[PDB]
């Protein structure tokens, strides 16, 4: 029986603060350089706001504590789970958007205004251009890590069809981690497998598999534990129209139009492609740096962070400019072009401040089985399902280890390997001992109490 | 109290420290107000650079003024405790002191609305990349 | 090494924030409006009326 | 490629704001002084704190 | 078929006289695609000249 | 006029303005103030001779 988190819990009146300090992360906008001698030795990373900025907290066990009151807390059955009731993001940059572009872009011509005939043969016609992207501001919170689809290839088919060669396809549903790339309008897809030139796409994203989040299946998720709340604001329009340069694999049927002759005898290709433009942004369009109060969640988990962990994400585009350097090598007297050298960087700062409420959860013989149905982990994180371990009778009983009748002993148990998150590179925060209760000494609890009717 | 040494660390509430409180609980608010007349003030200069003497070095001729500079203003107030009153039957100076508190806010402006423009005369643009 | 050119936009009489009174109900800090030292450092930034 | 380490100030008069060109020390960072317009290659510009 | 679910229930209704008819009081549109736009053109497109300048 | 001792010239007023540039051009006259030389590197060839600003 599916039941929300409002039907078996007791709402206390104790509230505790969290707040994060200065995040340090500055890197190169385009790519991460490595050592030429070693691939695991970077000096600067690739940073951008167009990466999925997916972060995770570390919060301590509230049952690890000592307080003079335990009249509220029967330690036999009752337990303590954390829940978030307040939040704010802190950001620390002036507004500025950067632009990018492949230096060998697949622009054959422009197809907005005119085409004097005809297209010409040739195997090499690429050039540098540059353009902005889709703008946004967004976030999401849930105590399971957020998901996301992205399109890719498929298995081809059986060889019953002997018609042509056009490749298969599939979307791929995945929990997205930190660093992965958002789609910007070319579909949420792979650029290495689905494309083949890597010259339709700018270099930073030409070697990527961009995704789009699957809020839809997270909506049709039963409990709603990967989603508590989410935001979005986006706008777009075209800048110009250009065309690809390759063999169009598909022909066009003929009676749909009339063909011309002579100079107009050649039918030009129709492999057009647009190029984007975000609109003007204002400070009235700001999403961040405000409180968004929990009063009504979308699903069954009402703010309850299971596992004392949370999975926060954000994508911003208005602070996506890149500051660069321009230094010389030689001191001169006049202007030469060979003298000066550039280095470009990109800056990021995240600040995260929260308000909570602990809640005592009494454990009967019935709710313990209900959570046993959801997931047995938090149950044994409360250590409630135990079995008495046999096997005491051991007599490996010597005084010495360096002998002549060896048994080839083996050790180093790797036993705590239980985390699934080891394959997934996040950026994290351990905020565990940064806590107090004096919300008057915090620039958000003061705002909370006047909001809370206190 | 178990069969193990069991040496995980423990969490504590922090020690009771003397804290800060707001400025609202010990002030005795008054109902007397005074105006801040700041009649018109002038500023001029060349927005390209401050121009100077070639003979001296720290003799400017006009300064450099522009809109994108930080326009901070430092006001100076009189002390309320020195003041001449009609009445002090409300106020014992032996145990009480006087402090200001602003209530009123306004930015008076004096220019038609419109922005300047500039750019480097030896700006190093390599090429266009729009089209 | 591409670089854009910033532009800005239209400015209005409704985008104006000055020449109008303000009456703050509550200051942001524990100091709820008390100045000290008989001085204050007020700052405004406007490029909007900055024609030369 | 030098890494940079931030530090603050106190905003005085005659300091220019960042106008979309990055709060940094243009004297100590870009020696050519002709990649930006005239008024901004010499001094530095600031973005004020709103969090500390 | 609304008339084919209910077990024979006398006091609820009479299938001899009463009928069961659907209505609708709820609707929600689901859309999976992100925001995006595309173009369509013509390579033998009739245009004489431009006239805006 | 808002600080006139009687205020007999402003009972009421309104104002409503919008403005933005279209293009960027420069003037051709021999300007007054030469540029401080420290702000740039000296020119070369056709860049050694100076244009207007």
């Amino acid at each position: 029986k599916v039941v929300s988190t409002d039907e078996y819990v007791s709402r206390t009146s104790i509230y505790y603060y969290a707040g994060s300090s200065r995040l340090l992360a500055v890197g190169n906008p385009y790519f991460s350089i490595k050592s030429p001698n070693n691939n695991k030795k970077v000096l600067v990373p690739k940073v951008s706001g167009l990466q999925y900025r997916v972060f995770r907290v570390r919060l301590p066990d509230p049952n690890k504590f000592g307080f003079p009151d335990t009249s509220f807390y029967n330690p036999d059955t009752q337990r303590l789970v954390w829940a978030c009731v307040g939040l704010e993001i802190g950001r620390g940059q002036p507004l500025g958007v950067g632009v990018s572009g492949h230096p060998y872009l697949n622009k054959f011509d422009d197809t907005e205004t005119s085409n004097r005939y005809p297209a010409q043969p040739g195997s090499d016609n690429r050039e540098c251009l540059s353009m902005d992207y889709k703008q946004t501001q967004l976030c999401l919170i849930g105590c399971k890590p957020p998901t996301g689809e992205h399109w890719g290839k498929g298995v081809a088919c059986n060889n019953n069809a002997a018609a042509t060669d056009c490749p298969p396809l599939e979307l791929f549903n995945s929990i997205i981690e930190d660093g992965d790339m958002v789609d910007t309008g070319f579909g949420c897809m792979d650029f290495g497998t689905l494309q083949a030139n890597k010259s339709d796409v700018p270099i930073d994203i030409c070697n990527s598999t961009c995704k789009y989040p699957d809020y839809l299946k997270m909506a049709s998720e039963p409990y709603g534990d990967s989603l508590f709340f989410f935001l979005r604001r986006e706008q777009m329009f075209v800048r110009h129209f250009f065309n690809r340069a390759g063999k169009l694999g598909e022909a066009v049927p003929d009676d749909l139009y009339i063909k011309g002759s002579g100079n107009t005898a050649v039918i030009q290709s129709s492999a057009f492609f647009p190029t984007p433009s975000g609109s003007i942004v204002t400070s009235e369009s700001q999403l961040f740096n405000k409180p968004y109060w929990l009063q009504r969640a979308q699903g069954h988990n009402n703010g309850i962070c299971w596992g004392n962990q949370l999975f926060v994400t954000v994508v911003d585009t208005t602070r996506s400019t890149n500051m660069t350097l321009c230094t010389e090598v030689t001191k001169e007297g006049t202007y030469k072009n060979d003298n000066f050298k550039e280095y470009v960087r990109h800056v990021e700062e995240y600040d995260l401040q929260f308000v909570f409420q602990l809640c005592k959860i009494t454990l009967t013989a019935e709710i313990m089985t209900y959570i046993h149905t959801m997931d047995s982990n938090i149950l044994e994180d409360w250590q409630f399902g135990l079995t008495p371990p046999p096997s005491a009778s051991l007599q490996d009983t010597y005084r010495f280890v360096t002998s002549q009748a060896i048994t080839c002993q083996k050790t180093a148990p790797p036993k705590e390997k239980e985390d699934p998150l080891n394959k997934y590179t996040f950026w994290e925060v351990n905020l565990k001992e940064k806590f107090s209760a004096d919300l008057d000494q915090f620039p958000l609890g003061r705002k909370f109490l006047l909001q809370s009717g206190l | 109290s178990v069969w193990r040494p069991s040496e995980a660390t423990v969490y504590l509430p922090p020690v009771p420290v003397s804290k800060v409180v707001s400025t609202d609980e010990y002030v005795s608010r008054t109902s007397i107000y005074y105006y801040a007349g700041s009649s018109r003030l002038l500023a001029v200069g060349n927005p390209y650079f401050s121009i100077k003497s070639p003979n001296n070095n720290k003799k400017v001729l006009v300064p450099k003024v522009s809109g994108l500079q930080y326009r901070v203003f430092r006001v100076r107030l009189p002390d309320p405790n020195k003041f001449g009153f009609p009445d002090t039957s409300f106020y014992n100076p032996d145990t009480q002191r006087l402090v200001w508190a602003c209530v009123g806010l306004e930015i008076g402006r004096g220019q038609p609305l419109g922005v300047g423009v500039s750019g480097h005369p030896y700006l190093n643009k390599f090429d266009d990349t729009e089209t």
